């Protein structure tokens, strides 16, 4: 069996847990969104190959700078997330997550993911970000951050619609295999 | 797998969306507590008890890998059994704050943080040892494959399961925030839940700190062995010689990291640097040795005798200015890997200086 370890990192607001749930279940949870995603092995095929992808959530670890590194060893691919309705989460990519991940996972491929893409054009969202004088992240900005940080690839998704979710993980898995 | 289905099926209609949601989160808490307990019993039965019974490793090593597992299990089992008790009085759980306080407040908090901290603090080091052992000892590598093939492992490895306690603690605040969210305000219930949430954070800070100090201590012992402060057994400039017998083991580390030293205008020196409580120490990597060495410039700075300044034209660089009248008229000009790193290094340097 080919075994790879994926770890998901990013700000606490950015939907890490939920993303793992829809990948793993192939379903957005209808009536209730779980807070807890336990360490778990998912099966996935990419490019012919069968892979066992050990999934690790880090939700809840964002304030604890010496608990986080405990998830890092032997990582094969990092999913770094921000949320498209939060340019703050985007700016933490280079400011917080990238140096941490390069320090604890040298040469491990990174995929940058813009979650919540379904909100780029939700008006409640546009207006809220109006107030703090902001607006939803744009793919060009996402994409430029991705080259900025040396990411292996950039991807957007919406957990609610499942749109791009599989594709996120398929990319992460290809990066794990390179 | 979900409260509105499962239990509370005929009892659902009676309730508001808020109270449905409150029940769901409480249910998740309960179900994932039992689940967590399951994982600990897997650690016990598949790994710990077998390693012990078949002498896979010296008892001194095994105790470092599994310090207090039975105690850890009882922390969670007791709480788990109180959850069962409460579920007994009907599928709609009423007040829950006292059950939360019985685990996360007062004495119960002290007990949980001690036990969780003892279990986790040394874990990164023990797991590196296990990894070495598997590479070097065929009987051990074999045993680990067999144990990990058990279906109870759910295809995970020991290193993937043993971290479950730390991970479980990180979920409690989140599970409490979500319950609180669905609890009517103005209630004692609500206030007491907030108190529990806050104490869980404090517990995480305590475990965070134990891991930090335990790992840092081990790291500095290793550095000490590799420390060569020999060129300071002599002296050039007076202010280096007092650190000829510098002992890293007796200080606390705040931060560490690579920095490039702009020593002249076309010379640089690539450093690894330790920020301790009272000193900044500049080391040169030289194979596997850490060289404490002049250039002249001193390699140790006292944090009570320096100032820290940003550089307006280089977002990766910062200055350290020695303030002793015996100091160098030159500033240490240091370069970090990124602007972010430089922000981190400065934030921490300034803080340490304020407390020096
Ligand atoms: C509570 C549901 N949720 C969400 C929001 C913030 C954080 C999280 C997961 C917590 C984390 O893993 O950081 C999930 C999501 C998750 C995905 C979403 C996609 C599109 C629109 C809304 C979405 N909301």
């Amino acid at each position: 069996a080919i075994r790879k370890k994926l770890v998901i990192v990013g700000d606490g607001a950015c939907g890490k847990t939920c993303l793992l749930i829809v990948f793993s279940k192939d379903q957005f949870p209808e009536v209730y969104v779980p807070t807890v995603f336990e360490n778990y092995v998912a099966d996935i095929e990419v490019d012919g190959k069968q892979v066992e992808l050990a999934l690790w959530d880090t939700a809840g670890q964002e304030d604890y700078d010496r608990l986080r590194p405990l998830s890092y060893p032997d990582t094969d691919v990092i999913l770094m997330c921000f949320s498209i309705d939060s340019p703050d989460s985007l700016e933490n990519i280079p400011e917080k997550w990238t140096p941490e991940v390069k320090h604890f996972c040298p040469n491990v491929p990174i995929i940058l993911v813009g979650n919540k893409k379904d909100l780029r054009n939700d008006e409640h969202t546009r207006r809220e970000l109006a107030k703090m004088k902001q607006e939803p992240v744009k793919p060009e900005e996402g994409r430029d951050m991705a080259n900025r940080i040396g990411a292996f690839g950039y991807m957007e998704c919406s957990a609610k619609t499942k749109d791009g979710v599989r594709e996120v993980f398929e990319m992460a898995t290809r990066a794990a295999l390179q | 797998q979900n409260w509105q289905h499962t239990v509370g099926k005929d009892v659902v209609a009676g309730l508001t969306q808020r109270e449905i949601d409150r029940q769901e989160v409480i249910n998740e808490l309960f179900v994932t507590e039992a689940s967590h307990l399951r994982t600990l019993r897997v650690l016990d039965l598949i790994f710990y008890q077998r390693m012990k019974k078949e002498n896979l490793m010296p008892r001194e090593e095994l105790a470092r890998l599994f310090p207090n597992l039975p105690e850890l299990i009882e922390i969670h089992n007791s709480w788990c059994e109180a959850m069962k008790k409460l579920r007994e009085e009907g599928p709609i759980i009423k007040e829950i704050s006292d059950l939360m306080l019985a685990r996360f407040d007062g004495p119960a908090r002290e007990e949980l943080q001690q036990v969780a901290a003892q279990f986790c603090s040394y874990q990164s080091i023990a797991l590196e040892l296990i990894k070495t052992k598997q590479r070097k000892e065929s009987r051990f590598q074999l045993f680990m494959q067999e144990a990990e093939s058990h279906p109870q492992c759910r295809r995970l490895q020991l290193r993937d399961l043993i971290i479950s306690e730390m991970q479980r603690l990180t979920k409690y605040p989140l599970l409490l925030e979500s319950i609180i969210k669905h609890t009517e305000g103005g209630t004692s219930e609500h206030e007491k839940l907030c108190r529990a949430r806050d104490q869980c954070r404090e517990i995480l800070k305590y475990v965070n700190e134990a891991v930090k100090q335990t790992e840092n201590r081990h790291r500095l012992e290793g550095y000490q062995k590799r420390l060569d402060a020999t060129a300071l057994e002599r002296a050039s400039n007076p202010l280096a010689a007092e650190f000829k017998s510098l002992d890293l083991t007796t200080r606390k580390m705040i931060h560490e990291g690579p920095l490039t030293w702009r020593i002249s205008k076309d010379k640089t020196l690539d450093l690894h640097v330790l920020l301790l409580e009272d000193l900044l120490v500049l080391l040169q990597k030289q194979d596997e040795k850490l060289l404490l060495k002049c250039h002249t410039f001193s390699p140790v700075l006292k944090l009570n005798a320096v100032l820290i300044r940003s550089v307006a034209t280089d977002k990766r660089a910062f200055f350290i200015i020695c303030t002793s009248k015996l100091g160098p008229p030159q500033i240490y000009e240091l370069v970090a890997l990124t602007s972010s790193d430089k922000n981190t290094w400065m934030e921490l340097l300034e803080e340490a200086v304020r407390n020096a």
